[PDB]
RNA sequence: ACAGGUUUGGUCCUGGCCUUUCUAUUAAUUCUUAAUAAAAUUACACAUGCAAGUAUCCGCGCCCCGGUGAGAAUGCCCUCCAGAUCUUAAAGAUCAAAAGGAGCAGGUAUCAAGCACACCUAUAACGGUAGCUCAUAACGCCUUGCUCAACCACACCCCCACGGGAAACAGCAGUGAUAAAAAUUAAGCCAUGAACGAAAGUUUGACUAAGUUAUAUUAAUUAGAGUUGGUAAAUCUCGUGCCAGCCACCGCGGUCAUACGAUUAACCCAAAUUAAUAGAUCCACGGCGUAAAGAGUGUUUAAGAAAAAAAAUCACAAUAGAGUUAAAUUAUAACUAAGCUGUAAAAAGCCCUAGUUAAAAUAAAAUAACCCACGAAAGUGACUCUAAUAAUCCUGACACACGAUAGCUAGGACCCAAACUGGGAUUAGAUACCCCACUAUGCCUAGCCCUAAACCCAAAUAGUUACAUAACAAAACUAUUCGCCAGAGUACUACUCGCAACUGCCUAAAACUCAAAGGACUUGGCGGUGCUUCACAUCCACCUAGAGGAGCCUGUUCUAUAAUCGAUAAACCCCGAUAGACCUUACCAACCCUUGCCAAUUCAGCCUAUAUACCGCCAUCUUCAGCAAACCCUAAAAAGGAACAAUAGUAAGCACAAUCAUAGCACAUAAAAACGUUAGGUCAAGGUGUAGCUUAUGGGUUGGAAAGAAAUGGGCUACA
RNA sequence: UUUACCAAAAACAUCACCUCUAGCAUUACUAGUAUUAGAGGCAAUGCCUGCCCAGUGACAAGUUUAACGGCCGCGGUACUGACCGUGCAAAGGUAGCAUAAUCACUUGUUCUCCAAAUAAGGACUUGUAUGAAUGGCCACACGAGGGUUUUACUGUCUCUU
């Protein structure tokens, strides 16, 4: 009955799962790649703030700290 | 629902329009590539004469010959319409005979 | 919308898709004239002509009219008006830049934070506070002229033009390139408006009058296009034979097509008619158990809503600690036995094994419970104690704290269970079901992960049983809310943001494809489901005689031949044949004959194709009890319709039964056996529908066939 | 840290992770006592670390691979072979990764880089001789390591003075 639309689902997870053992290295790769985008966005973000306040450089004591990348 | 909620989020609007395989355009110039030929779907069974061109949106198609027997080769150009095809899947894209290096299905008298 | 078609063998329900109406472009087919209106691909490049002049100098004018929609979420509406300009005996008046806000104003939250975006000082450019915006949408991103007696914006590009590229028709004509997009390089200032003028008047590609176009209305002079299965107005004969083609949706074509091509008749529009693309129109003041939709739970912020009652108690199993152990199991000893364990049945396995007697640790908590408590949910039922169950009690998020199992990290635990893996069987294979081990893992402490069919698929809080049955199920509703749902897939997906996760969680699309996907239901059919009762040559058990081996008879099937056909699972196979040496005879080999059996016939004759066109005869379920008109019932009806202390059914018809036949009875056999099923068999019994053959697919003579390397069904005769 | 005097490295060490060995007293280890102390392994972190006890050891017949060490054929099938037959093994090489500092073929194929590349980077990839603590895979920072590009610079060079 309604297992019919359930059943679906079921086999589309299935297949998903097996996909994303196959494919999961790869995913790895772009993922990480991916932070790799995001972290550096993040920091023109605030180079932008610098050169539209006017300073040539970071105010003091700034290390920009990595949140993207951040693991453990 | 209930008032609050149907002034949350005001009125429905109906949505824009989903442009065709002409992109809004009436009919489209063509160029061909290959002339071949495609099977039906299932209940029916045929093979049907068929086409590829580039328009001038840069884009290549696949487009359908209406009528039996036709004059069709390479580099000649058609007029294309939006005429959908039942027959074969995603073939949305029909020539226009007796425009341009097609003219109409020859009279058999 | 007055709606219509379309999911299924069928009926409702939900639900998209499509048709029927009106408008605009372009195209294909056609087109007689005039009149009115409107003229448009292209902020791409622009040959030639012209669009600003007037006037006694000076001066006034010179994107004003006119063009375009490039750009900008631009802006509509509504205050308030500087300055330009007109009038004039100084204040009236026409535009109205800029500055402003009651209110309204394209999509997107997968753009959720922007990053100095505020204020106090009147001190006179220095100081002083720490703000401002924003889930009622800030800040973005995408696309866009317009709300239309008009409004907004641009004027070669760099938003702005000092400067730089560079050398500007988005004035009227016209021209390349490009695009589905095709007006005259035309005439005058005669009317109006504008610019100057004292004034006649001058100029004006604004404009007026033409010129070009079926682009829309009017009117006649003008007839051509589409359609004819259904929705939806209207059809005949051929041709083609799942081919060539056709359709907006369902669909049409497989040899008899009203759907195709072409006729014939018709129908409906009409100087137009169809096709294609956009609009106008079109969701939900509907809904959320089973159909898409009530988030896993609770509280609060924002933001709302409100008569009176709205704190009483466990019939005792919240949660967190600390301690405790009843039955079982097991270490490990002591006696005894050689076996023990395990399945449908066996192997493997263990014999450091089993039984009995002793015994802690860990784990798990019989019975009570046929109870129905506690907790917000997840959850909670061995024992005792300590701590302890928010709120004078409406709703409430993305905020805050929780959250079963499994999972991760570190440290312990390990009787038992167990993914995994390894053996053993089961099997075509068995990565499984069945057995044997044995591990992560269930257990404790700390920290995560935040998912369930986290479901009672039924939101919270007040109410009522009034109206009322789509269907089922947990009967039907108001009121205040908050959350959610715009066909089906694609999709517990791709991208994004956030998260002690980094095969995770959360949030969540589109290209593409389809015309459906779904909820409930009805009748069958089936079920290696359960239950009852049966099988009487009938399934098992049981009785008798055979077949399959041999020889031979005969029928098929293959091979062999120039050389029939048909049957071919039960329901073909000593079959049509209760009968082929010629004949029968359809067959092949040659030869011959063309009103060629008849009263007559541009007519005869055809064992030519169709048994899926049929009549006739039959097989079969089946020695099965039903099948069918006439009615009548059922808060609708697809369909069903009995109960004998009877609940809606009555019914002639036809089966079966009853009688006939087996020369009397009784029995047995024989016959009988409806309706339908298997497009079962046969156009070769014959007869015919449709198609074919007609100096031949017809009619005659003559001769020729039917051979076995096998393979097999059935028989007969045996093996004594 | 290393070859004083031809090698400073990709060798070694190292935080970390892991095996083995030890229940104890006056000279080491240690005036210590298993979170300790010795014999080694591999190199932090992150994700991982698959199957194999037959051989050889090692331990206590039996048990062990983060011990030494191993981790397959031969045919048939819709060019390939998911599927099938059969043999042999203790298991039959997984996850990754891949023309590599990896026998040969070899200047493998293709894309980028350059006017032209046996270079360099990216892919593809049976390497039948990759491959998992004789560690496999990414990644930060680091390097007088080893390669390639660009900027700038120059007597390196045209071509010397
Ligand atoms: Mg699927
Ligand atoms: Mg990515
Ligand atoms: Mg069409
Ligand atoms: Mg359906
Ligand atoms: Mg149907
Ligand atoms: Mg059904
Ligand atoms: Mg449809
Ligand atoms: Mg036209
Ligand atoms: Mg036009
Ligand atoms: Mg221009
Ligand atoms: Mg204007
Ligand atoms: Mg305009
Ligand atoms: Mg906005
Ligand atoms: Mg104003
Ligand atoms: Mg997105
Ligand atoms: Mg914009
Ligand atoms: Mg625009
Ligand atoms: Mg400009
Ligand atoms: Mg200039
Ligand atoms: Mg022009
Ligand atoms: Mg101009
Ligand atoms: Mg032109
Ligand atoms: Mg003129
Ligand atoms: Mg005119
Ligand atoms: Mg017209
Ligand atoms: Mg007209
Ligand atoms: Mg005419
Ligand atoms: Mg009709
Ligand atoms: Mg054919
Ligand atoms: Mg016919
Ligand atoms: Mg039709
Ligand atoms: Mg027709
Ligand atoms: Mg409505
Ligand atoms: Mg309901
Ligand atoms: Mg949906
Ligand atoms: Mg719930
Ligand atoms: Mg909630
Ligand atoms: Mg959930
Ligand atoms: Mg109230
Ligand atoms: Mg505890
Ligand atoms: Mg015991
Ligand atoms: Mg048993
Ligand atoms: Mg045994
Ligand atoms: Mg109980
Ligand atoms: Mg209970
Ligand atoms: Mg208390
Ligand atoms: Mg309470
Ligand atoms: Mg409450
Ligand atoms: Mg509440
Ligand atoms: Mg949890
Ligand atoms: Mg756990
Ligand atoms: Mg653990
Ligand atoms: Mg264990
Ligand atoms: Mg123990
Ligand atoms: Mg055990
Ligand atoms: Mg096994
Ligand atoms: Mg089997
Ligand atoms: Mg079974
Ligand atoms: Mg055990
Ligand atoms: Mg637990
Ligand atoms: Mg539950
Ligand atoms: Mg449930
Ligand atoms: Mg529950
Ligand atoms: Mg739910
Ligand atoms: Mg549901
Ligand atoms: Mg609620
Ligand atoms: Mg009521
Ligand atoms: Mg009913
Ligand atoms: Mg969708
Ligand atoms: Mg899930
Ligand atoms: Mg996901
Ligand atoms: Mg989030
Ligand atoms: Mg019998
Ligand atoms: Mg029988
Ligand atoms: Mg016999
Ligand atoms: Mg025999
Ligand atoms: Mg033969
Ligand atoms: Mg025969
Ligand atoms: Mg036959
Ligand atoms: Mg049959
Ligand atoms: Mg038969
Ligand atoms: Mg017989
Ligand atoms: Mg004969
Ligand atoms: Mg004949
Ligand atoms: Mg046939
Ligand atoms: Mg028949
Ligand atoms: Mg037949
Ligand atoms: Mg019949
Ligand atoms: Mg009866
Ligand atoms: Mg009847
Ligand atoms: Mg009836
Ligand atoms: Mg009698
Ligand atoms: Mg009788
Ligand atoms: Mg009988
Ligand atoms: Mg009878
Ligand atoms: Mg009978
Ligand atoms: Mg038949
Ligand atoms: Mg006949
Ligand atoms: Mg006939
Ligand atoms: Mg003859
Ligand atoms: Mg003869
Ligand atoms: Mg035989
Ligand atoms: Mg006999
Ligand atoms: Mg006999
Ligand atoms: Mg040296
Ligand atoms: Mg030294
Ligand atoms: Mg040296
Ligand atoms: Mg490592
Ligand atoms: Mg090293
Ligand atoms: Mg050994
Ligand atoms: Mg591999
Ligand atoms: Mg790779
Ligand atoms: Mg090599
Ligand atoms: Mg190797
Ligand atoms: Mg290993
Ligand atoms: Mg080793
Ligand atoms: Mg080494
Ligand atoms: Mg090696
Ligand atoms: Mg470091
Ligand atoms: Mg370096
Ligand atoms: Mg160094
Ligand atoms: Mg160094």
């Amino acid at each position: 009955k309604n297992i019919l639309k359930i059943r679906r689902r079921k086999m589309n997870h299935h297949k998903y799962r097996k996909l994303v053992k196959r494919t999961r290295f790869l995913r790895r790769k772009v993922r990480e790649g991916r932070l790799r985008q995001k972290q550096v966005k993040f920091e023109r973000d605030l180079k932008r703030i610098w050169q539209k306040a006017g300073l040539k450089e970071a105010p003091a004591g700034w290390q920009t700290p990595k949140i993207y990348l951040k693991n453990q | 629902a209930t008032l609050n909620q149907m002034h949350r989020l005001g009125p429905p609007k109906h949505p824009p329009g989903k442009m065709g395989p002409t992109a809004g355009r009436p009919q489209l110039k063509g160029v061909v590539l290959r002339t071949f030929i495609r099977k039906p779907k299932k209940p029916n069974s045929a093979n049907r004469k068929c086409c590829r061109v580039r328009l001038s949106t840069g884009r290549e198609a696949v487009c359908f010959i209406p009528g039996e027997g036709h004059s069709l080769q390479e580099h000649h150009v058609v007029l294309v319409q939006g005429g959908r095809t039942q027959d074969l899947p995603g073939v949305k894209l029909t020539v226009v005979r007796g425009k341009y290096d097609c003219g109409h299905v020859q009279k058999k008298k």
